């Protein structure tokens, strides 16, 4: 009945543990503790057949390792930034009235680094934006921000009060000071069944081609804008988004990675330091 | 459990298995 | 008698007499894409017997020096009689593999290594800086890649030679993950991985994009004492299972 | 929270090998535990092994680590990683150890998982009055010695802590290396770790074991 | 059963595509790859007919391409300016206290051209605006708009604080500083079954007759006024109308305008400049 | 939202021929392709005709265009017009031609897809062994190429991407434009476009085929 | 309408609209070899829609002067996309064809080809002596044989050049024996013939043996007044049907 | 699906045709 899971649901209880069984010393010809590793299966030997066990009730439950509770938190994946100006001309610019950043999940590492252990991820994305436009006069003035998503094709802003701000057919939304964080779902959006983490192949047959992740899906840009004219005192404006997925799938498990992260879409490694090599976090003893 | 939105995808997080 | 194996394919047939299991990878068994989640219209060939059978890769020597080997798939077999001239003649393929990894030895030699089957292995540089692994370099075909200590090049290009990295940037320890088997001298003579088809799509550019790489690392050095076989060969047999290819043109040419 | 794409309909989800629903299914793998971790062999596999040999003197040790699985050398294998992505864990852990020497060598070990309030055992004869496996080298390359869940209270901290700490694995001659004519009078062992059945991780954290600068 | 519709809305599965059923070599007097397009109808062939096909189970819909979804998006339809002045007599003049704007669908062309895909449209119009009030000074002031609809006939405001604003029977909406952005509908309101995008028609039989859907339905003004009355420092605003159509229906499909648009209510596309004519995006080769 | 109009009731609607309810109704309408798009050609009526006559070599090529719908020439088509309203595409595409010489001429020509992955075919031989038509001009003048959906993803890009490109559409000469005495020996063939019955649009956006200044 | 065809193979769509039927050739349709006649006991490859699918061969041009043309079957497929692979790779095959022959004109042209598919037509010499046609001369591949009025070369092992003893022996009257059309410029603009595997053996050798011949001779000259075309493309279309090969090997090399 | 307003046209984007 599906009250009984809703009740699993509010307790945190869906994912139940197995109980230790109590067990006895044993003397067999059968060896639990002997396998072949080489198999590339792990040993299925649990604590009843090694030691002589009590019974134990096992109250562990296994819901906040589950992928939903793992990928489904809201982490940073950008921080948009431009200075407003009081000059007419260079409030018009990209980084002055606007900015632009182009969708991925590979910029910030805590987030990365957690999609990277799937090879494939399907979900749909709720983005949640922190706008802190910080004062550099006496007044903040009327701060009024416009996000437009721009798939890929469509005609991205030159201007700050260029057409393509109209948002006849992209996606925008409106935040103005002292409204609350603005929020909206993505859905799945990849012209494939899932998002690659990883892709190891190409875009062509050439020296020249894209490898990797990058050649997969193109997933547009943000462009932001203060959309208020030029005003007396500047800001210095920043909108962090965040991201957290839902109804999430994963597959094809991969090692973390073990080592600084140095370009978008790129599995490399080799810092540019000729002093110092690339750090993992295993300590010498 | 009320869905306000009318796309799947605006729904909350999915129940677990 | 759980040490011996035959793997019978097409008009080729393998034997073992010293295996460890064999590991299907995540448990799912090859077949082929069924109409639900098919994409492309255009009926398949599914080349049956003359495509899913052994090819026998260029046998490579393991030595006390070696640092690992490894192949993409299907680059590995796009030179592989019907199978390659079905990749190069049709926009779409799909198959899964039986992998066959083969290195006999005696009771006296040890070493250990480790076989594993990577979906997306996307390799590092050997360089600093953004620059990708070049197209060339990770289709190196039924040779594969001979990992080299300290290897020195001018090649911006080519891929990390890091085994204890995985290539990319990921412990080697954790390799387990994914696919794997081990040959462990003392107990077994060979690996044997059935992989399924994986990938996001239901079919792919053969040539474009390698599903799955073939990783072998010698964790524990090969040691014999003098008198016995010093290097001892491994060798890799690949057969296609459920090969089926879509769209078919003129033959591509690099 | 609104769609920002109101009639869009996702491409249909084909399936895919190897779908994974919680980390304790990572968990559960086998994966190499650097045990060797000296400063010579922390940029190459040979971290990953454990050198045994001939020995002159009876009951010597072979290696020692601390078993909480977030602290080093085990905080870089995947239960170690995933590990340090929570906050707390319980239940019963499982080390494994695969021989690599020839088919010609024989070995015994014993393998002993010491509680906390005593340090590390200084000999097999304290070791031994612990948790222990006595392996036999034979067809089976492979041992298991598991870490019952042994803790005062029902979860421990990943992070070290003296009120939280989960004590030691140390491994011993029990015999000796022994070899006929002909073979190496030295070898190498594997050290794996993966969780029993009831293994669990609880409050999500963000890990120690990554950084970002710039 | 209206739970079913639900499920298939909330999917967007409402509009399913055909599956592609296998075919077989065919060797027939019947040629579906021959037709007459002479005849003014689209050849009926499909996939099927011309390759051997697999069985598809196809998962597309196309509840996206539905004119509700195409034309029932927010878009801007107007920017409209005043600069508010310290002077009491010049903070009640047009263009300074008070702006008015004729109501059209003509002045922004990403809205203009979905809406002229089709020649006579029928739609209820959801209206949101969005205000930003640039402060030219130290401080923003207490900022209060009021935004007037006056239909045809009804007096236009000429003043800031003229008897109009009294709205006794026009709809007015009032804003103020952190308010939310305002929202109203207004109804289908032609006195005609559909608005006009295209009228081949006059207003009268003379050679100074107007042409063209501007003849068909006036639409009334929006009047904005700041209800504040005059403050220290001045204030740049902009309140841009955005629109949504609802209930939307649509007529006999045009040809997409292929060149810039040059003015409002006309096809007119011959440009004012004699070194560039009239701009195509078929890119030559 | 609260309406503005409180008691308003809306003229009535009549009946107006002509409904549209879906866009993808307009994309299934042929529409001509300006195929010949060359500089001397784009301001005229001319850029919808692909030029045929008597060839003195064999099994020369006619035209070739990209199939990707919203990439030239097919961009300013009402199908490559409506899908630059739209992120993605998929399903099959029908290109159609109308043969425009005498009824007293006679050809065949061989119309072929070629998929990615081998660049534009180089001759008749190398297009053949694609998806193709070999059409016959008689009585019925108008024969049709479905492009059908061959792509490793269920979609693909509307903006042109080289890992999501469609191939090529190529024309040769199968046989040769004949002709009697007292008949030009030259003609015209108009190329359309339109979508199959499997044709999509997914994520809307802002068109790049159209701009406001000022 | 019986003036109209549309013959569908595979990705390849062939049409006519001035056709005289077709000619199933001994009114039997091509099949799949069934168990009751095999004797090789392999698992056939039957590469469906990769490889039954029309390729159009070289074009040539009838005028006043042609004596005909010849091409021989599998022969001038196996350069073609995955069939010729599968003749390479593989020691047997069998199929049938769709042969298609394409020809138009005006209502002002007049000649005569008759199209002919022949069984085992073993050619004669050019010259006399007991010297047999050489294997490159009957090997032409997609280009076929043209004949030419009173040839002149030195080599001996060149076949005959007399389309009207049939190149073989045997008068031009009697070749309507054979499965065959016409084409007659004033009635038709394309012949169309349905050609069963026939052989005494189950399935053959692709590359040692020329299973059938299609033969096209001009029987009545192309004749058209000044301002008309005055030669006029043959071209020939050729699918296989129901294509099988087996007993795979490596790629034979001339 | 509920009305809160006291028009048809107050109400969100109608059901697809
Ligand atoms: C438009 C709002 C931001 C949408 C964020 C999408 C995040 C998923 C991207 C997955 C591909 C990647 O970057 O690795
Ligand atoms: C009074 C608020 C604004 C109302 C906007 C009405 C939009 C529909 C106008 C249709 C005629 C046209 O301008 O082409």
């Amino acid at each position: 009945n599906p009250v009984e899971n809703y009740i699993d649901s509010v307790l945190n209880e869906v994912l139940v543990v197995p109980n230790i069984q109590p067990s006895t010393s044993v003397s067999s010809h059968a060896a639990p503790a002997l396998d072949a590793a080489e198999t590339g299966h792990t040993s299925s030997v649990q604590p009843e057949d090694m030691i002589e066990t009590r019974y134990v009730i096992t109250d562990q439950t296994r819901d906040e390792t589950s992928i939903e509770s793992f990928l489904g938190r809201s982490g940073c994946i950008a921080m948009i930034e431009f200075n407003t100006s009081s000059d007419k001309t260079e409030h018009d610019k990209i980084g002055k009235g606007f900015k632009t950043w182009k969708v991925s999940l590979q910029e910030m590492a805590q987030i990365r680094r957690k999609y990277e252990l799937f090879t494939y991820t399907r979900f749909d994305s709720e983005i949640t934006i922190v706008t802190a436009a910080a004062a550099q006069g006496n007044d903040s003035g009327h701060i009024v921000l416009q996000f437009m998503y721009v798939p890929p094709g469509a005609p991205v802003p030159e201007k700050r009060d260029d057409y393509t701000w109209q948002s006849g057919t992209n996606a925008s939304v409106f935040w103005q000071e002292g409204q609350p964080y603005p929020r909206f779902t993505i859905p799945f959006m990849s012209i494939a069944s899932a998002y690659y983490m990883f892709y190891d192949g190409y875009d062509g047959d050439s020296a020249a081609s894209k490898y990797g992740s990058v050649v997969t899906n193109d997933m547009g840009t943000i462009c932001v804008r203060i959309v208020t004219s030029n005003q007396k005192h500047d800001s210095n404006i920043v909108c962090r988004i965040y991201h957290k997925a839902k109804h999430i799938k994963a597959w094809c498990p991969r090692p973390p990675r073990a080592v600084a992260y140095q370009h978008t879409h790129s599995t490399n490694y080799i810092p540019s330091n000729g002093e110092a090599t690339t750090q993992i976090k295993t300590r010498p003893d | 459990n009320i869905n306000y939105f009318k796309d799947a995808a605006s729904s909350g997080a999915s129940r677990l298995d | 008698s759980d040490r011996l194996i035959q793997i019978t394919r097409g008009d080729s047939t393998i034997t073992s007499q010293d295996t460890a299991n064999a590991v299907v990878a995540y448990g799912v068994w090859p077949s082929y894409l069924t109409p639900d989640d098919a994409t492309a219209i255009d009926k398949p060939t599914q080349p049956d017997t003359s495509s899913n059978r052994f090819y026998t890769l260029d046998s490579r020597s393991w030595t006390s020096a070696s640092s690992g080997w490894w192949w993409k798939l299907p680059d590995a077999l796009k030179n592989m009689g019907i199978f390659g001239e079905n990749m190069f003649y049709h926009f779409l393929g799909r198959s899964g593999y039986t992998i066959h990894v083969q290195c006999n030895s005696s009771k006296f030699h040890q070493g250990l290594l480790i076989v594993a089957a990577i979906p997306e292995h996307q390799l590092a540089s050997a360089t600093s800086g953004n620059v990708s692994v070049g197209y060339n370099h990770t289709h190196p075909g039924e040779q594969g890649r001979e990992v080299v200590p300290s290897r020195t090049s001018s090649d911006n290009k080519r891929p990390s030679d890091d085994s204890w990295l995985n290539f990319d940037g990921t412990l080697l320890g954790n390799l387990p993950i994914y696919p794997h088997q081990y040959i462990n001298l003392r107990t077994n003579n060979s690996a044997t991985l059935i992989l399924p088809y994986v990938n996001a799509v239901p079919m792919d550019s053969m040539l474009r994009h390698n599903n799955w790489s073939l990783v072998i690392i010698p964790i524990c050095p090969l040691q014999v004492q003098p008198g016995g076989t010093q290097s001892i060969p491994i060798t890799v047999s690949i057969s296609p299972m459920f090969s089926e290819f879509s769209g078919p043109r003129s033959k591509v040419v690099f | 929270s609104p769609s920002a794409f109101p009639y869009f309909h996702p491409t249909k989800e084909i399936f895919i090998p190897g779908q994974v629903r919680n980390l304790i299914e990572m968990c559960q793998v086998d994966t190499l535990i650097p045990v060797n971790n000296t400063q010579e062999n922390v940029r190459s596999v040979n971290m990953y092994t454990v050198d045994l040999r001939t020995q002159v003197d009876l009951a010597k040790e072979v290696f020692s680590i601390p078993v909480d699985i977030a602290s080093q050398p085990l905080a870089t294998t995947l239960i170690g990683e995933l590990a340090s992505y929570y906050t707390h864990w319980t239940g019963s852990l499982r080390f494994s150890f695969m021989f690599c020497g020839s088919a010609s060598s024989t070995l015994k070990l014993l393998i002993a998982y010491t509680p906390p309030g005593v340090g590390k055992p200084k000999s097999r004869r304290e070791a031994m009055l612990g948790t222990h496996l006595v392996w036999d080298v034979g067809l089976q390359s492979t041992a298991s010695l598991v870490v019952p869940w042994v803790s005062a209270s029902h979860f421990r901290f990943t992070t070290p802590d003296t009120y939280s700490s989960a004590g030691y694995i140390t491994c011993w001659y029990q015999t000796n290396f022994v070899v006929p004519d002909s073979t190496p009078d030295n070898a190498k062992m594997v050290c794996m770790v993966s969780a029993c059945k009831d293994f669990c991780l609880r409050l999500a954290r963000d890990t120690n074991l990554h950084t970002q600068e710039g």
